[PDB]
């Protein structure tokens, strides 16, 4: 029945966001609520962002 | 009202990346109250220049791999994301890079264009391995502030696509890194009274100084909005 076959390949870079899942390796899970500006992040005695 | 106005001290330049600006004096509680503030604008309001476009002759996509070259296409353009350049007088302005032969592709081989300044000459781009191999690019910078992604980049106007240039992230925030101490300034009478000590560590482009001024400059156009409309 086939005549012929077109095989087109896709690529996607998807970028982290709400909703996406991530987890450590002591099976300690998670769902993202919020991307916050780096300006809000929590930061040290030296200034750097958690 | 003894109002109490600060001025600009001390600037430590520790490096053209590096700068620490004591600021004195300030009254009780103002330390906090601007140091925050200008902290938040320096990070998401700060105006640059960054590689917005990249057109590599030969390149279709920034998935394919270009003979003689150690590097993948997104490794190339991750590392025009961390290329440092001034503009002067145009908002946007395409550079091209012509190199040939053996050796680490550096910012230098670009065509330097008079009113463009390329801040660090050394930064490596692309490794080439075989001496027949040569690249030849156009990188187009643009002008804009905070970060502007390829992919809100491509949710937005997008009115021509012209199959064969690629989008890559550039981070207009010339900003790194931004902290403020506040110490005390044992002043005449007053032991309240306090400096600011602002560390901030931008890369290339803005200037410690100017990007202070800048800062402020925007905090006080906000401000014109309540003192006037009521």
């Amino acid at each position: 029945g086939v005549l012929k076959i077109v095989k087109v390949y896709l690529a996607v870079k998807r970028r982290i966001q709400p909703g996406d899942k991530m987890a450590g390796r002591h099976g300690n899970k998670g769902v993202i609520s919020k991307i916050n500006p780096i300006e809000d992040m929590p930061y040290d005695e030296n200034g750097t962002p958690v | 009202t003894e109002f109490l106005k600060p001025r600009l001290v001390d600037i430590e330049q520790v490096s053209s990346t590096h700068a620490k600006v004591t600021l004195e004096p300030l009254e009780r509680g103002f330390g906090h109250t601007l140091g925050n503030a200008l902290r938040r604008i320096l990070l998401s309001s700060m105006p640059g220049c960054a590689v917005t476009e990249v057109e590599i002759d030969g390149v279709l996509h920034e998935y394919s791999t270009k003979e003689g070259v150690q590097e993948d296409i997104l490794e190339i353009l991750l590392n025009l994301k961390g290329l440092a350049v001034r503009v002067q007088g145009k908002d946007e302005v395409i550079l091209t890079l012509n190199k040939s032969g053996i050796g680490p592709v550096t910012a230098a081989d670009i065509t330097h264009d008079g009113d463009v300044e390329i801040v660090k000459p050394q930064h490596v781009i692309c490794h080439l391995t075989d001496e027949n191999a040569s690249i030849s690019m156009r990188i187009k910078v643009q002008r804009g502030r905070g970060y502007v992604p390829a992919s809100t980049r491509i949710h937005s106007e997008e009115d021509e696509r012209p199959i064969g240039r690629l989008l890559v992230d550039a981070c207009y925030s010339p900003v790194e890194r931004i902290a403020y101490n506040v110490e005390a300034a044992r002043v005449e009478q007053r032991t309240d009274l306090d400096k600011l000590v602002i560390e901030m560590e931008t890369n290339g482009t803005i200037d410690p100084e100017e990007a202070i001024r800048r800062a402020a400059t925007i905090l006080a156009e906000q401000l014109e909005a309540f003192v006037d409309l009521r």
